[PDB]
């Protein structure tokens, strides 16, 4: 499977074995239905707290575009999505809650995917990741794909003896396959 | 000697996080942060140089500053507070890995009891005080610096509280 030069020297060992299971890179799902396949309805990390119906539509619209682009452009992403569809997403009652407007996150260890559009918001300070070209700002595409990759693989960023982990490496590869210009993320935490 | 906050945490723009897999371990930005140069909360120790400890904990916005049910998380954090050795050869200290993790409303009493069990109570607020409503949208950073007296015995300096940090 395609990989990056920034990985192949000490590549993630957890991604490489999830690849052993996600092998169908074919474009057999319809891109404009991926959002419905992934998201059931609004719902935040906290049951008691509730999501704004308006921000839900805003975030879902953006999420749908990114899912569509990633599936049409990235064979690596088609593998994760296809596999996930066969296991759970085909079931209307196995889908994720979209915690729109909440801090980026997804429940891995009730299933929630928390996304927001603050990456485009002046009033927030950018958050950064480490690359060979110096610190890079997180953008919507990377943040959305990173959280979605969590939800399609059920994997964590914590990998013993790998500075990136499986989700970062997947995200790096998918974004490059999408024509995303951002430098790949060489480490999960700074140093 | 006394502690001085020379870079306050930024009050707004950063959401408290939950227990989940995120994109990164966030760092509370400093008040002077921009899209060009992000900053981090920073303190200065006046009148003392040498080894020491600093603990950072969360307390309520209004006095009496009870220990907040939320947690600080990130490098060198445990049981909801940050604690690490001071660089012994500097008087300026920045904290670039601070994160705020909010407790679910249903686990509030559980968090408060952990604050008590772990002796995380900067202003020694009585137990009978630590019930009632908490503002889960706002917290203050409490910097508790321990330096040394001339004989090398630990000497706790007066705590200093930051501006409030809001979730929205
Ligand atoms: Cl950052
Ligand atoms: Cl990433």
């Amino acid at each position: 499977f395609p990989d990056l030069p920034e990985h192949q020297d000490n590549p993630s060992q957890l991604r490489l074995q999830h690849d052993g299971l996600a092998t169908d890179d074919k474009a057999r799902l319809e891109p404009m239905c991926l959002a419905e396949y992934l998201i059931s309805g609004p719902g935040g990390m906290d049951p008691d707290i509730e999501i704004d119906d308006d921000t839900y539509d805003e975030c879902r619209e953006v999420l749908s575009r990114i899912l569509e682009d990633a599936y049409t452009q990235s064979g690596t992403f088609r593998r994760l999505m296809n596999y996930a569809y066969d296991q759970e997403l085909h079931d209307v009652e196995q889908r994720w809650l979209l915690g729109a407007g909440e801090n980026f996150g997804t429940t891995v260890t009730r299933k929630v995917i928390a996304l927001n559009l603050d990456d485009t918001d002046d009033d927030s300070i950018p958050e950064y990741y480490e690359s060979n070209d110096g610190p890079q700002q997180f953008d919507t595409t990377r943040s959305f794909i990173h959280q979605v990759v969590h939800a399609l693989t059920h994997l964590q960023d914590k990998e013993d003896s790998n500075p990136r982990g499986p989700v970062v490496e997947y995200t790096n590869i998918i974004l490059k396959e999408m024509g995303h210009t951002s430098p790949p993320r060489i480490a999960y935490e700074f140093s | 000697a006394y502690v001085e906050i020379i870079e306050q945490p930024k009050q707004r723009g950063m959401r408290f996080r939950y227990k989940c897999e995120g994109r990164s371990a966030g760092s509370i930005p400093g008040e002077r942060s921009t899209d060009t140069t992000k900053t981090h909360p920073t303190i200065k120790i006046n009148g003392y140089t040498g080894p020491g400890t600093v603990r950072i904990s969360l307390v309520t916005k209004d006095p009496p500053h009870r220990p907040h049910p939320h947690e600080l998380v990130g490098k060198d954090c445990r049981d909801g507070y940050y604690e690490a050795d001071l660089c012994p050869d500097r008087s300026i200290h920045s904290f670039q890995n601070l994160g705020i993790q909010c407790v679910k409303k249903r686990d509030l009493e559980q968090a408060i009891s952990q604050r008590i069990q772990t002796n995380n109570n900067p202003f020694h607020v009585p137990i009978e005080e630590q019930r009632g409503d908490y503002d889960l949208n706002a917290v203050r950073l409490c910097f508790q610096v321990t330096v040394r007296d001339p004989a090398g015995r630990p000497l706790l300096l007066t705590p200093v509280l930051s501006h409030p940090i809001f979730d929205n």
